[PDB]
């Protein structure tokens, strides 16, 4: 009570609605069927998987009598975000391509025949993951393969986004040696993944717990990179729970911390406090007769379990994206210069 | 309850290790640097016993005398421990009967075929036994497996396929699965006339086969006037549930944990890695009890002793492990692969999964993958290998011997 | 003899974890130890610490990592340690009595030369209530814990452990809030996935005894951090520098972010807890644990590698005080106490006095 | 999206209510179970019908087209297979003749949503009921079902329960005794099988219209006998999906349905 954050009303347990006064698209129930229930994402699958259903549901396009196609949508679509919002709260990775999208409602004129509908939103919603997502992931792997060196050690943490696929180059498309190092926690253990995957793409994988990261780091070790969420406007890494630990030690233990991130995960809020502006997410999770039982209805206990985490600027040494690399303090400059410019 | 009884055969696994074996037994081998009879017989102190009975169908001189160099010789251990001298080609079963008729054993006891290794607790399973005793008194045995959760079909020699029931687990029937890389033999059959009172019953693969079994008295002298039974469980657990016997109940255990037992070099393979890294929970290395060892623990699974001279500039790599006596020499390279004691490392020799035993002297340039080595053999320089050359005891090899596929050469 | 084979089956406890925790196995290395005592003929002073000196080596080469058992026999050979120059000046007649306990250690191998009379038996008896004191000392650590703590400790803040497995503030805040009424919480994590057995059980019984408290996960313990001021850390063994010997799992890490913040860091450690050791390797003191329970797919084809832990070595500059039962001590004062109770010869405790 | 289909094959209604009748409202209780629309055969449905379209204020939108040969005139596997061209709309729900429950569909259906394991058709299922006794009737007719019982404890991998084979009493135990090929057991060989698994006929379904036309499943008589071949290499091929449940729900199969709703269904 002392510091109440069990009383910061960042999210709540609200569930079945019933009304059909929109045609609500059964598919995007399955979305937020596939989050909620077991949470199979980061923030760049969610950019995917929020692009996927909304090919889909604009083909069904439902267009009313009385109404213009420009009238409907930005509450036919809109409406159905909130059907997310009760099962996950967005991203920035959300943020910034729903407002993009929203331009792109408003831009159109009453001309369109409905047949013309597609192609100029299709190719153009398309050619947005063409280029904001795919080939600025390109341009991720010719920058950080150069300041790679073989036969050296990589540490990351949990499932990673973009940077499987540059570790997947270096040891395969361009077989230089290398050590790979994934680290999870208990409960999401989304860091099993990777080690699934780069170990069936052949390659020496060390798995992890958070309990014994020193051990890791006691050995040779070196070029700690990371997923990412989101980027403050100070240069605070919003991501994922447990990242600022290593973070925090790789920088004492004077080896360098990178983080793999990219132009559209930037965001104008500022913030400097890990516990102000997060999620909670359904405190049944820490349990698995179980050890215990009854975090409700017993007198003086808890379950908390925060989902993200500020990591002061300090830590990271470099913030490397698509337009090159840079360091953590100057990450608002491109906000003026390519977010919404380029 | 008291008075552990148990019986320990080795000697039914000659056919698959004849390269080797011709001058000691499978179960004198050495693992990680120390045999395996003390795998089981530290298991089997966990157990409590009192007494054991051993089976020595050959090379029956030189296992008394490691005993008599052994703790077990020494009034402190848990068990007496006694012998039973045999000649060869003494199987499975014909053992046991030879023993019922002279029937030293009482009550409850422990089969232990093959040789085994486990983490596996003596509690859980033994009131899970008294429990079949409590549900029946027609009751037969109680088979404690794993569960090879990830891995069919690289359980190497045989596969086996075992039904069993939801409830009780009473095992319905046992059908040996074909080679799983042979895609022809696809048929099983199971008799429905037995299963009556069951109704609900699960039928499996994974339960990995270790043959660990404890069994009161009466069912030996059940198998003895039932000459005709063989083996173990390729005969007689099928022959005591498919209907010729009437209302005799034979249980199994499923754990969710490590037991094992080797079978062919595969089975040295996978289980020596599994045991050199921390697979074998609690039961580790680093313990040091039987020859009472000197090593000490280090990250990426690294298991030396003293006396090691690690050269300068050469790569430990992960999963190894370094006896005493030893001397690596520059540029070469150790990963993934057990070392003998007292042995020597020449100059730029790449060891790579493969499991030296002692006294090993290797030339220099010469690279060794996937290819263990006995013990007393040298080599000699540019001995180049490859997958499956399990060279035998005091091997003399000279220079330039590059090898093939399955060299089992001696 | 018969004491001979009950240190065997002492051995044989001693390997496969039949005792665990850093109370249980000084109680009954020492009630064990009783009985080499009255079965002992050493027929010479020095014999009687080559009787036990070999023992330890029978012990502590037998297994390292345990050291409650292993400092009792370093403690009880010092208390007749002290008692072989007891009766030598009394024995003679111009010096019998200076008393004051301390020489200057540097000078005293840097100067060398070259009623109860005797009553030699007296050595085994003043053992005998010397296996006693040492066990009626354990059985009460915590009421020098408790005089000292609530002192250090005040009424309105948050708190954080990252030792759920410490029975002494699992009995210590049962008093703290019982006696003193102060009302604060306690933010606990697991060390997983080990601890994560007792640390359930941990909040579970302080839900009981109601202290607001509230179980946080291994990740979100430093986004926490900034809140909380004062995290206790129930320790297993310390050495020399400071540094001390911790509990199983996740302690370190966490120590060491609450260091960054220039947070105060606690801990309690009963007086038979010392050691007089030095951690020469960290890594030859850090004990690890088993691939089960970190992932139980276990995989022979892709077959990956992963670590566990399950001991934590901090630094003594990540902590401040130490709670005992005689007071709260710095980092560095270690040696005082710790030399006090032990002698520079058993700490190298091998026969070859090389 | 989601379709209705109801088959067929006293015949007098006991429980005050039609036989036929008991899947119409019942499958579109509330809002949720809204399949598309609904088929059937005559049946002489001017007795059915017209108390079946009484109390009307609900937008009760009834089509239903008719067929009469795939009403015991024929094999129900091959005849439907030339009923779907027109018919297909999405995924697709068919429905026994006179199923009752007492659970409804709304969770049945939430069954069908998290199904990402690129399924083709998941059949909900139940056993037995608490019998009466030991019965005054004949021996156990018991439909020796071939496949797998509880819930998989592995990740990622068949997370709902497999139907394998299907088979009964008379055709494999009383001519070849229960055998089973083992090369089909490689898949998933940890197995679980059953007697008294009431076929419930309920049998989600989804788009293999679009693929039931490759040969070999194009000759099922009695919509079962796709998974009955491994239909793989001798790699494996699409994949079935089978749920059931614990305990408090109804369905008739024999001619016991003159005695289910005598004291299990009884109404107030």
């Amino acid at each position: 009570l002392e510091q109440s954050f069990d009383n910061s009303s960042l999210i709540s347990s609200v569930k079945e609605l019933l009304l059909n006064k929109d045609l609500i698209h059964p598919s995007i129930l399955l979305l937020t069927s596939h989050l909620a229930h077991y949470k199979i994402v980061g923030s760049i699958p969610r950019c995917i998987a929020m692009l996927e259903v909304f090919q889909i549901v604009i083909k069904d396009y439902q267009t009313p009598k009385g109404t213009t196609l420009s009238r409907n949508l930005t509450s036919y679509l809109s409406h159905q975000i909130d059907l997310l919002k009760k099962a996950r709260p967005l991203s920035v990775t959300m943020g910034n391509a729903i407002r993009w999208l929203k331009q792109e409602i408003s831009l159109i004129d009453p001309s369109t025949p409905d047949k013309a509908a597609k192609k100029d939103l299709c190719e153009k919603i398309g050619q947005f993951a063409k280029e904001k997502i795919e080939l600025a992931d390109q341009l991720i792997i010719d920058n950080a393969s150069t300041q790679i060196e073989e036969s050296t050690t990589i540490v990351t943490y949990g499932s990673s986004k973009v940077l499987t696929e540059l570790l997947l180059h270096n040891a395969i498309s361009l077989k230089k040696n290398i050590k790979v190092i994934v680290v999870d926690s208990r409960p999401l253990f989304e860091g099993r993944k990777m080690a699934e995957t780069l170990r069936n793409a052949g390659v020496n994988v060390m798995y992890a717990l958070i309990t014994s990261l020193d051990t890791i780091f006691n050995m040779d070790v070196d070029y700690v990179f990371l997923g990412a969420h989101s980027i403050l406007s100070n240069g605070f890494l919003y991501s994922r729970a447990g990242t600022a630990m290593l973070a925090m030690s790789a920088k004492r233990r004077n080896i360098p911390v990178l983080v793999c991130c990219e132009s559209l995960k930037f965001s104008q809020r500022v913030q400097l406090d890990s516990v102000t502006f997060n999620e909670l997410a359904d405190p049944n999770d820490l349990v698995n007769k179980n050890i215990l039982d009854g975090w409700q209805e017993l007198p003086s206990l808890n379950i908390v379990n925060i989902l993200y985490d500020l990591t002061p600027p300090e830590y990271i040494k470099k913030v490397i994206t698509e337009f090159g690399a840079l360091p953590p303090s100057s990450v608002p400059v491109i906000l003026r210069e390519y977010k919404g410019s380029a | 309850e008291d008075r552990l009884q148990a019986v320990v055969l080795t000697d039914s696994y000659e056919t698959r290790f004849m390269p080797l074996t011709a001058v000691k037994p499978r179960c004198l081998l050495p693992l990680a640097n120390v045999p395996l009879i003390e795998y089981t017989l530290e298991f089997l102190a966990k157990a409590g016993v009192h007494e054991v009975f051993l089976i020595c169908s050959s090379h029956a001189n030189q296992i008394n005398d490691y005993i008599e160099n052994s703790k077990w010789n020494l009034p402190w251990s848990p068990f007496k421990i006694t012998t039973i001298m045999s000649p060869e080609a003494r199987c499975t079963g014909d053992v046991m009967r030879d023993l019922d008729n002279r029937g030293i054993i009482t009550g409850d006891f422990i089969l232990v075929s093959g040789d085994v290794l486990t983490n596996i607790d003596f509690s859980k399973m033994l009131e899970f036994h008294k429990k079949m005793h409590l549900q029946d008194k027609d009751h037969i045995s109680t088979m404690c497996l794993s569960k090879a959760s990830t891995y069919p079909k690289t359980r190497t020699i045989e596969p086996a396929a075992f039904v069993l029931d939801k409830s009780t687990s009473r095992c319905i029937y046992y059908q040996d699965l074909p080679l799983p890389s042979s895609r022809e033999k696809t048929s099983i059959q199971i008799d429905p006339e037995l299963l009556d009172n069951v109704d609900e019953f699960v039928i499996r693969n994974d339960l990995i086969d270790c043959r660990i079994d404890i069994c009161t008295s009466h069912v030996p002298l059940i198998f003895q006037e039932n000459f005709d039974y063989q083996s173990l469980r390729t005969d007689f657990v099928k022959g005591v549930i498919s209907s010729d016997i009437l209302g005799k109940h034979i249980y199994a255990y499923l754990t969710d944990e490590y037991a094992v037992r080797v079978e062919s070099w595969q089975t040295y393979d996978t289980i020596s890695q599994d045991f050199l890294g921390r697979w074998c929970y609690p039961l580790v290395l680093d313990s040091n009890i039987q020859d009472d060892q000197t090593y000490s623990y280090e990250s990426r699974h690294i298991y030396k002793e003293k006396d090691v001279v690690l050269a300068q500039s050469c790569k430990i790599g992960k999963c190894t492990a370094i006896g005493s006596g030893t001397k690596i020499g520059e540029g070469t390279k150790i990963e993934n692969s057990v070392i003998g004691r007292n042995c020597q490392i020449g100059e730029n020799i790449r060891i790579k999964n493969s499991f030296i035993w002692d006294d090993c002297i290797i030339g220099n340039n010469s690279i060794i993958d996937h290819s263990l080595i006995a013990s007393n053999a040298t080599l000699g320089s540019n001995v180049r290998l490859n997958d499956g050359c399990i060279i035998g005891f005091n091997v003399k090899i000279d220079d330039n011997m590059d090898l093939d596929r399955n060299t089992k050469i001696s | 003899s018969d004491v001979n084979v009950t240190i065997d089956t002492f051995v044989a406890k001693l390997k496969r974890r039949q005792v665990q925790g850093s109370y249980a196995i000084a109680l009954e290395t020492l009630q064990l130890l009783m009985r080499f005592i009255s079965a002992a003929r050493w027929n010479h002073v020095n014999d009687l610490i080559e009787q036990i000196r070999d023992l330890g080596n029978s012990l502590e080469k037998a297994h390292p990592t345990a050291f409650s058992c292993g400092n009792v026999i370093r403690r009880i050979l010092a208390v007749l340690r002290d008692e072989v120059e007891e009766d030598t000046m009394s024995t003679t007649v111009t010096s019998t009595s200076v008393a004051e306990p301390l020489i200057s250690s540097m000078f005293n191998l840097l100067q060398k030369p070259e009623s109860s009379m005797k009553t030699k038996t007296d050595y085994r008896q003043v053992a005998i209530q010397g296996i006693k004191d040492l066990i009626d000392e354990i059985k009460n650590i915590d009421e020098g814990i408790q005089q000292i703590a609530i002192d250090l400790i005040h009424d309105h803040e948050i708190l954080l452990t990252p030792t759920p497995d410490s029975k002494t503030v699992l009995k210590f805040l049962i008093t703290a809030r019982e006696r003193s009424n102060r009302t604060f919480t306690v933010l606990v994590t697991e060390g997983f996935p080990n601890n994560t057995k007792n640390a359930h059980e941990f909040a579970k019984k302080l839900a009981q005894h109601n202290i607001e408290t509230l179980v946080v996960p291994d990740s979100a313990v430093f986004a926490l951090m900034s809140r909380v001021g004062k995290v206790i850390i129930g320790t297993k063994a310390v050495f020399v520098n400071g540094g001390t010997i911790s509990s199983n799992s996740g302690v370190s890490s966490v120590c060491e972010c609450a260091r960054e913040f220039r947070t105060p860091v606690f801990a309690v450690a009963g007086l038979y807890k010392l050691s007089p050791l030095y951690p020469f390797d960290v890594e030859k003191f850090v004990e690890f644990g088993g691939s089960q329970r970190i992932l139980p797919r276990m995989d022979p084809r892709k077959r990956l590698d992963t670590v566990n832990q399950i001991t934590d070595y901090v630094p003594p500059e990540n902590i401040d005080i130490y709670i005992t039962n005689v007071g709260g001590f710095n980092p560095s004062f270690i040696y005082r106490i710790a030399w006090d109770n032990y002698k520079q010869i058993d700490v190298h405790l091998d026969k070859n006095k090389a | 999206s989601i379709q209705a289909f109801v088959f067929c094959g006293a015949l007098l209604p006991i429980g005050n209510r039609p036989m036929i009748e008991y899947v119409l409202d019942w499958c579109d209780q509330a809002d949720g179970l809204t399949s598309f629309l609904s088929l059937r055969k005559q049946q002489f449905e001017l007795i059915y019908k017209a108390l079946s379209n009484s109390n009307h204020s609900h937008h009760l939108q009834d089509p239903k087209k008719i067929n009469f040969i795939p009403s015991k005139a024929n094999s129900t596997g091959e005849s439907l297979q030339k009923e779907l061209l027109p018919r297909i709309n999405g995924d697709f729900v068919i429905l026994p003749c006179d199923f009752v429950t007492d659970i409804p569909p709304q969770v049945l259906v939430d069954q069908f949503r998290n199904r990402d394991d690129n399924n083709l058709a998941m059949t909900i299922y139940y056993k037995n009921s608490l019998d009466s006794s030991i019965d005054k009737k004949q021996q156990q007719k018991q439909k020796q079902q071939q496949f797998f019982t509880v819930y998989s404890e592995n990740e990622d991998s068949e997370r709902q329960p497999i139907l394998l084979d299907v088979y009964s009493q008379r055709d494999v135990t009383k001519t070849k005794y229960l055998q089973i090929r083992s090369h089909l057991l490689w898949n998933y060989p940890n197995l679980t099988v059953s007697t008294k698994l009431l076929n419930s006929f309920i049998y989600f379904c989804s788009f293999e219209l679009c693929q039931l036309l490759k040969l070999g499943p194009q000759s099922m008589s009695r919509q079962a006998s796709f998974k009955d071949p491994f239909t793989g290499n001798q790699g494996i091929f699409i994949l079935p999906n089978e749920t059931l449940f614990i305990r408090a729900n109804n369905l008739n199969a024999y001619m016991d349905a003159n005695r289910f709703v005598l004291k299990i269904k009884s109404q107030t």
